[PDB]
RNA sequence: GAUCGCUAUAAGAUGCACGAGAGCGAAAGCAUUUUCAACUGUGUCCAUUAAUCAAGAACGAAAGUUAGGGGAUCGAAGACGAUCAGAUACCGUCGUAGUCCUAACUAUAAACGAUGUCAACCAAGGAUUGGAUGAAAACCUUGUUCAGAACUUAAAGAGAAAUCUUGAGUUUAUGGACUUCAGGGGGAGUAUGGUCACAAGGCUGAAACUUAAAGGAAU
């Protein structure tokens, strides 16, 4: 038997009958609320990271991606009257933009600002 | 050395050549029971058939409820470093087998690695012929 | 002579573009010449969503970009050999 | 003004 | 069109020293610290040929005495 | 005690998604963030200072050479296991040179838009990258006039046709300026000679002899 000599502690985690342990828990489970689901929190016996679902679901095709470093990611968005397919920022407009950060919206319309990772 | 209902994590790594049914504690350091497709079949070509993945995932659960783990944070993954990032055939069978096995299903996530930047890929210029 | 007016690529004002590796074959292929498809799929196949929702949370989706070589695109039915007149159809 | 006509092959 | 680039601009005034300003030649001969900048070296030659074309022109116009020879 | 799971380090290489018939560059080429060129604006200056260019000179993918460092992944050679009549290959595994950086050489590619450079004229459209000037409250919506990469239609023009139209139009109704190249197919980019390189090779480059086709676009 492997598990005969196992003692369960709480954070529960199996430990042989020593805890640099790292435990990851969704922010929803910490907050017991589903509006925070797109966030993974790590605890050591430690930082947060955006879930792979949310990060890959917000990378649009015809916009300029903005990333800086606390890691911050953003996206230029469309305007209400905009009829053209693409909304790209210039080289200079990007350099300015380097949590609601967003209002940089006077430099270019921006909507998708999140902190994908804290180290 | 067992306890009451303890949430597990099921990093179900299934590829086109094999499947893995791996459950640990939430810390990810102590595995509970790990049964793969190649431990349930005799034919090499069937190391990753949906029957093989579901039978392995079946027997995996029985130990989990035996040891007290009843709910699993599923984590889906395929061999996607520089190769195909789509989970293999038996991935859905393994997950569904656990669900039929009367196990609560927590978070489901895709933990296939996505290279920010990559090394070389096998095959040369002209690829596999 | 020229089968296509754009020579099958999509580069106009540039001379050189980086290669990428074919999804299925692993063959090197120029970036503009690649046949790119954006796939979005639920992790939980709809054939098993009932079981998960039975004993369980919004089920997340998959977001991958797949690039093929011309040899694997045709052989994989990603694109078909169109007619001579329909080749100009770009919609 | 030359500019007025300034705001092509051979 | 432009002398060296293929650009064809028509920015002009519309009515209802220059050789000095090209020695730009010194301001890039910068090449001391950046010895690997081949872009600067190619553009150094272009600016130099502008000088020799202007040097040759001003001599025959007697603006410059024909002893002039720009060096480094 | 493999595969696999979490956590840690250290170099090497890489620079996803954003990434587009979008941008820049003479071409080769350029993708993490913190000197040069061009466009536009002008009641600024000079005054033909210009165009194309034998000789001559820069830059020039990849591979390759020499000497160092680096040496993860992949991987000409090679070794295995397959498949096959054989397979000295395609399939799988392992693996030296190389793949990376520095310094010096080599100077060739389907180095292609197979389309030389400069200048005038030439049907009809929507959209696009950077301007400036109006309208509309920097970003988006509209008008105007330039520069740039393109795309759509043509009952027209051209062509052998495919197709081209911002030319491959304004060519027997034959002449805008300049440079380069070609003369049926082979022998042959071979011999000899000359020259450049450490070398592989590069550049210049025949003849003898042989033969009625070779080739292009469309049915």
């Amino acid at each position: 038997e492997p598990f005969s000599k196992k003692e369960w502690y709480n954070v529960q985690i199996v430990v042989n009958k020593q805890l640099g342990r790292v435990v990851e828990v969704n922010l929803a489970d910490l907050m017991e609320n589903e509006k925070f689901g797109a966030y993974n929190y790590k605890f050591k016996c430690h930082g947060l990271k955006l879930t792979t679902d949310k990060l890959r679901s917000i990378v649009k095709k015809w916009c300029t991606l903005i990333e800086t470093s606390i890691f911050c990611i953003g996206f230029t968005s469309r305007k209400s009257n905009q009829i053209k397919k693409t909304s790209y920022a210039k080289s200079a407009q990007i350099k300015k933009i380097r949590p609601k950060i967003v209002a940089c919206s006077k430099v270019f319309s921006m909507d998708n600002v999140y902190i994908r990772k804290v180290k | 050395g067992s306890t009451k209902d303890a949430f597990g994590v099921a990093h179900i790594y299934a590829t086109f050549n094999d499947t893995f049914v791996h459950v640990t504690d939430i810390s990810g350091k102590e595995t509970i029971i790990r049964i793969t497709g190649g431990m349930r079949v005799k034919a090499d070509r069937d190391e990753s058939s949906p029957y093989a993945a579901m039978t392995a995932a079946q027997d995996v659960a029985k130990r989990c409820k035996d040891l007290g783990v009843t709910s699993l944070h599923i984590k889906m993954r395929g061999e996607g470093g520089v190769y195909s990032k789509t989970p293999g055939p038996g991935a859905q069978a393994a997950l569904r087998a656990l669900a039929r096995a009367n196990m609560k299903i927590g978070r489901i996530e895709d933990v296939t690695p996505i290279p920010t930047d990559c090394t070389k890929r096998k095959g040369g210029r002209r690829g596999r012929r | 002579t020229s089968k296509r007016r754009n020579n099958g690529r999509s580069k106009k004002g540039r001379g050189h573009t980086q290669n990428v590796r074919c999804s299925h074959c692993g063959r090197c292929v120029p970036k503009d010449k690649a046949i790119k498809r954006y796939q979005i799929k639920n992790i939980v196949e709809a054939a098993a969503v009932r079981d998960i929702s039975d004993n369980s949370y919004k089920l997340p989706k998959t977001y991958m970009k797949l690039e093929y070589c011309v040899s694997c695109g045709i052989h994989g039915r990603v694109v078909r050999v169109r007619s001579r007149t329909d080749r100009r159809n770009r919609l | 003004t030359a500019a007025s006509e300034a705001k092509n092959s051979y | 069109g432009r002398m060296y680039n293929p650009g064809r601009g028509i920015s002009r005034r519309c009515i209802p020293e220059d050789l000095y300003f090209l020695m730009r030649a010194v301001s890039v001969r910068h090449l001391e610290k950046n010895k690997k900048d081949k872009d600067a070296k190619y553009h150094l030659i272009l600016i130099e040929s502008k000088i020799h074309r202007l040097t040759r022109y001003y001599k025959s116009a007697k603006v410059l005495e024909a002893s002039f020879k720009y060096d480094a």
